[PDB]
RNA sequence: UCUCCAGGCAUACGCGUAUAACAACUCGGAUAACCAUUGUUAGUUAAUCAGAAUAGGCAAUAAUCACACUAUAAAUCACCUAUAACUUCUCUGUUAACCCAACACCGGAAUGCCUAAAGGAAAGAUCCAAAAAGAUAAAAGGAAAAGAA
RNA sequence: AACUGU
């Protein structure tokens, strides 16, 4: 249930720790698809710790350990946590990007923090209902 | 009740801020060193390639370059401010050794060139010895003073930084290291600090020299060896302060040769460069003996005076040390600066024919007498 | 900026432009990025650092903090007397990530200082095959711990 | 003898 990355399990935590810290600072990070999926679960769980409250000692310990840069700790409790108070989940959005042209052709994906101020990503749009097929289905819906 | 940790760089990271944090940890340990000797050892335990500074140098504007490395401002003239028969001292100063150079028989030097230079050393040593005894009754400080003959004074200070241009360490930041080694002809060491010639933090509109080119462009070479800070004697010696310093210029730098070499204007520069280098290094060592270092600037101004002679002309210089923080980090925010006061070289006599001296100038001796009579208040 | 590793700096020797900047992307790096490659131009500043007269006369007693103190492996020109000369700073060394091993070889390589303030990066990407190698853990049991001869 | 995946 866990990918093998880095030179060891501790390196994976440190690698995951670095990735989590980078995401918070920028809110949008591009990395290999396998690594991005691995870090997605941790990011969502951290927001739950932020929602728990700043005064929570466990959250403070967790926030301090995971976020190397301490200026982010106020941001989590005063920017990230307040923003997603309404939402119950799905805080992180991960999308596929064309593979890197670095001679290794690794699978590339982009993971972003939802609600950010960054420019909107070019997300896919479903087919419009004005299409012939959709219109026919709409007629069936109306009859029913 | 949020216990936010300090917003500081990680200690273990490979970065400028992380390196600075590691540097601070070491500097904190230096602040935690109880003994002054331990402070010196820690600062000098590691040897690195550093500029070698010669108190007497023929480089053009060497005094200006030295001032930039030292952060010293040189104001022209003397610093701001018991009868003994001045006429008696005009002769009690021992024209007798000028009489003895014609009487005292000694084996002729083989070189035949050191004869002139050897003569100057003999007279100066004899004159210094007699003058200390003659002036002792008037000034009790001279009685408790310590006289040093041709002993070495060393100081090691850092000012500025440079970027490595090439090599395996290309681009790395390193401080500019300087070392001054001097052997004054004579110097007087006392157990009590001299009276200040001006209050600490004194400010004047004149600006310290600024050097456009690198130190290496002016003839100067770096070498890696032991870093030494010396007052002329070890810390165990009770006389951790001093009264006056005496210097003798070599024949190569004398006026006659310099005028022939076209560097007539540099005669004063040689006087200034030796005075500033000798006094600053000597004064800096005294403060370190008191426990004041770059991160602990002196709370009291350190003052000293020195006399430089070419064998006939005599010059008087006074130095006050106000700042021990000369590193880029330690001198990042320092308003204090070092101040040096110097006077033009003046003849002490004209010639010595027959068995007496003609043309002796008491005015230069009066400055020596006036200087010697000064004592702390 | 972060994570982690912990022989670094000078000289000797050797090497001899591999140094630095620009411009190239063909060849060299056992792949790229980038250059250590290709072309062109530049470079290392010393009275202080380093290298480059003669004839006589006369000497018992180590060092070891040298005092005591012993010992055995037995352990330091000078200065006098004469002769000769009579005013001087040129020349040369100074670059580098560098040498000896056919190689950008997991090898060899003196001295001084210091032990991180200096100096560095195990991860081309993915998968988690078998088999094999190394490391770590063992219920009960102990040849089916450091104790004796 | 002990010790241990011998």
């Amino acid at each position: 249930v866990y990918r093998r990355l880095g030179l060891g399990p501790e390196s994976r935590i440190h690698l995951l720790r670095n990735l989590l810290t980078g995401l918070v600072r920028h809110e949008r990070i591009e990395a290999t698809w396998a690594r991005a999926d691995e870090m997605r679960g941790y990011a969502e769980k951290l927001i739950d710790y932020g929602k728990l409250g700043d005064t929570n000692e466990r959250a403070m310990r967790m926030a301090d350990f995971w976020l190397t840069e301490k200026d982010l700790i106020p941001k989590l409790f005063k920017v990230l946590a307040p923003r997603f108070q309404g939402q119950n989940g799905n805080y992180t959005r991960m999308l596929q990007i064309p593979n890197r042209k670095e001679q290794d052709r690794a699978k590339m994906a982009v993971i972003e923090y939802k609600g950010n101020y960054l420019p909107p990503l070019p997300l896919p749009h479903r087919d419009s209902n004005l299409t012939l097929l959709n219109q026919l289905l709409l007629g069936l819906q109306q009859d029913l | 009740v949020a216990r936010y940790p300090p917003i500081v760089a990680s200690m273990t990271a490979d970065s400028k801020a992380a390196r600075q944090r590691r540097v601070q940890r070491w500097q904190a340990t230096v602040h935690a060193a109880p003994s002054v000797d331990e402070k010196i050892r820690i600062l000098t335990k590691m040897q690195f390639k550093k500029y070698v500074v010669h108190p007497q140098i023929s480089a053009l504007n060497a005094d200006r370059w030295y001032q930039s490395f030292t952060k010293t401002v040189f104001v022209s003239g003397l610093p701001p401010a018991p009868s003994l028969d001045l006429a008696a001292l005009r002769a009690a100063v021992c024209d007798c050794i000028l009489q003895e150079q014609v009487y005292v028989r000694r084996r002729r030097p083989r070189s035949l060139f050191d004869r002139r230079q050897a003569l100057a050393s003999s007279i100066l040593d004899q004159v210094v010895r007699t003058l200390v005894n003659l002036l002792a009754p008037l000034n009790p400080v001279l009685s408790t003073a310590a006289l040093d003959c041709k002993r070495s004074v060393d100081f090691y200070w850092l000012r500025g930084e440079e970027r490595i241009p090439a090599g395996h360490r290309k681009g790395h930041i390193d401080a500019l290291r300087y070392q001054i080694n001097d052997k004054p002809h004579n110097q007087i060491r006392i157990s009590k600090q001299l009276p200040e010639f001006v209050p600490l933090d004194y400010s004047i509109p004149t600006e310290i020299p600024v050097m456009k080119c690198k130190p290496d462009k002016l003839p100067l070479f770096r070498r890696q060896y032991e870093n030494s800070i010396f007052t002329g004697s070890k810390t165990a010696d009770p006389c951790c302060y001093g009264h006056t310093q005496f210097h003798l210029i070599p024949d190569r730098l004398k006026r006659e040769r310099l005028i022939r070499q076209n560097q007539a204007e540099q005669v004063e520069a040689v006087f200034r460069a030796n005075a500033i280098a000798s006094l600053f290094a000597w004064t800096g060592a005294q403060a370190m003996y008191q426990g004041f270092w770059s991160e602990a600037d002196v709370t009291r101004p350190f003052v000293s005076q020195a006399v430089i002679t070419d064998g006939k002309y005599f010059s008087f210089f006074c130095y006050q040390l106000n700042t021990l923080a000369l590193t880029v980090q330690a001198d990042q925010n320092n308003p204090r600066k070092n101040l040096c006061w110097g006077s033009q070289s003046q003849p002490l006599y004209e010639t010595v024919e027959d068995n007496d001296v003609k043309g002796f100038d008491d005015g230069t001796l009066l400055q020596i007498v006036h200087f010697l009579l000064n004592k702390p208040r």
